[PDB]
């Protein structure tokens, strides 16, 4: 019951390459991503108002 | 009556290649 006591947190958030491309030394391995089998009409637990 | 889940268990959309492939001529 104390948010400060957990030990962790997991978000799920859309993101597009220029965003990764932002900060470029921060990301790594960029090019292995696939973008088409991460997607939100494949994944069904991210809730979101994108059609 | 019965607790539905208000899931939609949906099929995606299959890929294309070949039309990526074609370029466009307008008319």
């Amino acid at each position: 019951g104390d948010i400060n006591k957990a030990m962790f947190a997991i978000v799920s958030f859309e993101t597009c390459k220029a965003d990764l491309l932002k900060e470029k030394d921060r990301y790594h391995n960029l090019n292995k991503i696939d973008w088409q089998s991460s997607a939100p009409v494949n994944e069904p637990d991210h809730a979101t108002t994108t059609p | 009556t019965f607790f539905w889940l208000k899931k939609a268990i949906i099929t995606a959309r299959k890929e294309q290649y070949f039309m990526p492939l074609a370029s466009v001529t307008n008319m």
